[PDB]
């Protein structure tokens, strides 16, 4: 109902947040009945416009449908109400105005870049009143989401999956623009080294191993405290050798436990046939002797038959003695019939086992762009808890629909490279050039800068953009730290279908473990008959180095071992990622490198406030603020990490110059 | 976190000494392949052994099993029983079970029961203390 458009924009329906405990300190610390009125009318207001998105919900409109004892307040309801779009948790995105635009406007902000973070500042800056022009150094819009187009073939080299709409903001950014979404069919088949379908049974027991051995790094972490080894920080793949080998190691001492008890037994039989061989021997004397007691015939006096009845006593004796052990003889003699038919498995993983493995982790270096010999075990999975609800969903018109719709209407500057921002308490220029003749120069002063340069370029050991002051060791020190992964795509442009039109994704098994991202796995999304290889891991460094028909070569002949030689065309089309070369990128997005952790991320997005001129003039106003996938804790590398980022040094940037 | 996934095997232990250096992965790996191949030789030697003995049996002791008869246990004693058991008691002690398995057919009742009826001119005492001699 209304607690269903609390979770719909992330928020406990039944809490205050510790955002609104900062703007709502009276509700906050007050009767616990005025929260319960808060919060109605909080996820009322969501409610409202989430269940039309496609129009402004005014603040009339608010009140109009609020019902009950809660149209009561109204200076509440216009407090909740502002505080909801400023934050821009209603009226986001491309709506239609009712209130229209004002006439003059308040304050300049340039914002770097017109990816989806820059975007959606720039919308929510422009709604607020404020003049806002971007510079974006492509001839594009979108940034990381990149749109291939050509003829009526389609296919995103950035971003192309939604992971989920419960929660998600892009749910209502589809509403609001025609964005094609399709279900994945989440099977998908492994091919091997000359070309075999991975029997279902196999499949199953190592992606099982895969999760089992996940968890176990989880308790290696959080339950040993496996976290520094060296004065280094253990990285998630580090862990994951620890724990692989832990079981080899495990597999042979059960190996040892087993023979090692075979040899006991065995052990244990030799000293019962030595005692029976001595029975033999002792027997055979006494029968020796009784048959000698035996020629004295019976005319014959009473020690002489005692020395036969007593001689034929004792070699029954030994007799029962000598029987008695060779049935322990037979007990045992069966006990290690079967120890030699128990044994304990040979292996931990077979040789073709270990190379599947080894394609469900190039599927975990795919997710998180990077290998996992970089990741942080204590962190890498930090964001995890936020996860959205619902099928996982691919754009089929192209993920690019949704940066040009966000760029409807605003100050655009494109071909326009930033080199220096410039910040100090009066304003900032920020100073660029033409990317096509590199020698015209620009100069755009503003009352504050939002930075949405990617962490990859904030990364550039010589810095290709200047920032004067220089930034502080608190924010250089987090880009250092954190990682900027990697992940490529090639882009197969076919005129038949050749492929299984009902399957979405499916896999091709590496040689070797050092190649185990090379072109492991394949996309079918779009309507045109395209294909998507991807090349995740340790591959997507070095591939970016091999020239495009090498790529595409590796790629016909993986997909020939497995489709036929003779079913796979010649491709009319092939394109071929390289984010890592890309100077406005320098990878695909960020992870939690071992050594950083999610408080980097907030750290990327504290604003800088430069220092007074005057010596002594009072400390001035914040004027540097940063955007962008890298910025936000909860929502990293990804498109709605992006947009929220965007969305929330809008409301910030709002805070500061026009206030609250 | 909590306890591992059921079936990994992940001591405190094991994991320093998988860690404590580069190899010392490979290693505590490779001698335990060793301890394996050295238990496995020696139970190869231990069926090399334990064949021979078998073969030293072969027979079993069949052509030296005499049958045992029965001889219905009757009480009283003749005179050729007290001398089987005077002797039995010179070669056995105490083992009551041996003398009446002499005697043939006394049980373990009169064989007990005669060791203190005819204690006296049976001269038993001494008899005794020759077999504690030994
Ligand atoms: C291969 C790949 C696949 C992805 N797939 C998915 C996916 O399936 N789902 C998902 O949710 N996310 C995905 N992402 C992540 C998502 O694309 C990004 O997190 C998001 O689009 C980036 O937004 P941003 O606004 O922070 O940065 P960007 O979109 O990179 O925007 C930054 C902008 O700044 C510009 N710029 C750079 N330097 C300068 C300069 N000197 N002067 C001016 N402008 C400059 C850039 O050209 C760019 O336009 C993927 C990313 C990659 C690389
Ligand atoms: C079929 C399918 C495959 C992968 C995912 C997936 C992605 C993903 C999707 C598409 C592309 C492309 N092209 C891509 F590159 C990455 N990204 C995930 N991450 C990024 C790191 C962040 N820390 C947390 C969110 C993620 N997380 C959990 C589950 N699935 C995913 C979803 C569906």
């Amino acid at each position: 109902a209304v607690e269903g458009a609390a979770f719909q924009s992330r928020l406990p329906h039944d809490r205050m947040t510790s955002q609104e405990a900062a703007c709502f300190p009276d509700i906050i610390s007050g009767p616990q009945q005025t929260q319960k009125v808060f919060l109605f009318i909080r996820n009322r207001t969501l409610q409202l416009w989430l269940d039309n998105p496609k129009i402004q919900l005014t603040f009339e409109a608010t009140l109009q449908q609020l019902e009950a004892p809660y149209n009561s307040d109204t200076v509440l309801v216009h407090r909740v109400h502002s505080y909801l779009e400023r934050h821009g948790l209603i009226n986001f995105g491309i709506y239609k105005r009712i209130k229209p635009l004002p006439t003059k406007k308040t304050g300049k902000v340039i914002i770097i870049g017109s990816g989806v973070s820059g975007l959606a500042a720039a919308r929510q800056l422009q709604s607020f009143g404020m003049d806002v022009t971007l510079l974006e150094a492509r001839d594009r819009v979108g940034g990381r989401v990149a749109t291939f187009r050509k003829g009526n073939y389609v296919a995103d080299l950035g971003a192309m999956v939604v992971t989920g709409l419960g929660g998600n903001p892009m749910a209502v950014v589809s509403k609001q623009v025609n964005m094609e979404l399709a279900k994945i069919k989440q099977k998908c088949p492994l091919y091997e080294a000359n070309g075999q379908a991975v029997p279902k049974e196999k499949d199953e027991m190592v992606e099982q191993e895969f999760n089992r051995l996940l968890e176990a790094t989880s308790y290696l972490s959080h339950q040993l405290d496996f976290n520094v080894l060296n004065n280094k920080p253990v990285s998630l793949g580090q862990a994951l050798e620890v724990v692989i080998q832990l079981q080899e190691k495990h597999v042979k001492d059960e190996q040892i436990e087993h023979w090692k008890k075979i040899v006991k037994t065995q052990e244990e039989l030799k000293e019962l046939l030595n005692k029976m061989v001595n029975l033999k021997e002792k027997i055979k004397e006494l029968h020796q002797q009784y048959k000698e007691a035996s020629e004295v015939k019976p005319p014959r006096d009473i020690t002489a038959e005692f020395l036969v009845k007593s001689k034929h006593r004792d070699l029954t004796a030994l007799c029962k003695e000598y029987d008695e052990l060779a049935e322990t003889q037979g007990k045992l003699e069966e006990k290690l019939q079967e120890l030699e038919a128990n044994p304990p498995s040979d292996v931990y993983l077979s040789s073709r086992d270990r190379q599947i493995l080894d394609w469900h982790f190039a599927n975990l270096e795919f997710a998180n762009a990077t290998p996992l010999s970089t990741l942080s075990l204590k962190h890498w999975d930090q964001d995890d808890d936020f996860e959205f609800t619902g099928s996982h969903l691919t754009v089929r018109n192209g993920y690019s629909c949704v940066p040009v719709a966000l760029a409807e209407g605003l100050d655009i500057k494109l071909n326009t490279a930033v080199r220096q921002v410039r910040y100090t308490a009066s304003g900032c220029e920020v100073i660029a050039v033409n990317t096509r003749s590199t020698s015209q120069t620009f100069i755009y002063k503003c009352d504050a800068v939002l930075c949405t340069l990617p962490l990859g370029v904030l990364k550039q050991q010589p810095p290709a953009v200047q920032f004067v002051p220089p930034l502080p060791e608190w924010k250089t020190s987090a880009v250092q730290r954190m990682g900027f992964g990697n992940l490529n795509k090639v882009v197969l442009c076919f005129d038949r279908v050749f492929w299984d039109p009902s399957v979405n994704l499916f896999g091709h098994v590496g040689s070797t473990t050092a190649s185990r991202g090379e072109l492991f796995l394949f996309w079918n999304l779009y309507k045109a008959p395209i294909l998507l290889a991807l090349v995740a891991g340790e591959a997507a460094g070095i591939m970016e180095n091999i020239s495009d028909d090498v790529i595409v070569g590796r790629c016909l002949a993986i997909l020939k071992g497995i489709f036929g030689s003779s079913a796979v065309p010649q491709p009319k089309e092939t394109v071929v990622s390289r984010w890592r070369a890309d100077p406005w990128a320098r990878g695909s997005y960020s992870y939690v490198a071992a050594g950083s952790s999610g408080n980097d991320y907030d750290l990327m997005a504290q604003p800088i406030t430069p220092g007074p001129s005057i010596p002594g003039a009072p400390q001035p106003i914040p004027r540097l603020f940063f955007a962008g996938e890298h910025t936000i804790r909860n929502y990293p590398a990804t498109v709605h990490g992006a947009l929220l980022s965007g969305l929330r040094e809008a409301g910030r940037i709002a805070d500061q110059f026009l206030g609250a | 976190k909590r306890k591992p996934p059921k079936g990994m095997f992940l001591s405190q232990e094991d994991v320093e000494a998988v860690s404590a250096n580069a190899t010392a992965a490979t290693t505590v790996l490779r001698q335990l392949d060793m301890e394996l191949v050295s238990v496995k030789r020696q139970i190869q030697n231990i069926k090399q052994t334990n064949s021979a003995l078998k073969e030293k049996l072969d027979g079993g002791i069949e052509p030296y099993r005499l049958p045992e008869v029965i001889q219905k246990c009757n009480a009283r004693w003749t005179t050729e029983e007290q001398l089987l058991a005077v002797q039995a008691i010179r070669k056995y002690g105490r083992d009551f079970q041996a003398i009446s398995d002499v005697i043939g057919n006394k049980s373990v009742v009169q064989v007990k029961n005669f060791f203190v009826n005819y204690r006296r001119r049976f001269n038993i005492d001494e008899v005794l203390q020759e077999w504690e001699a030994e």
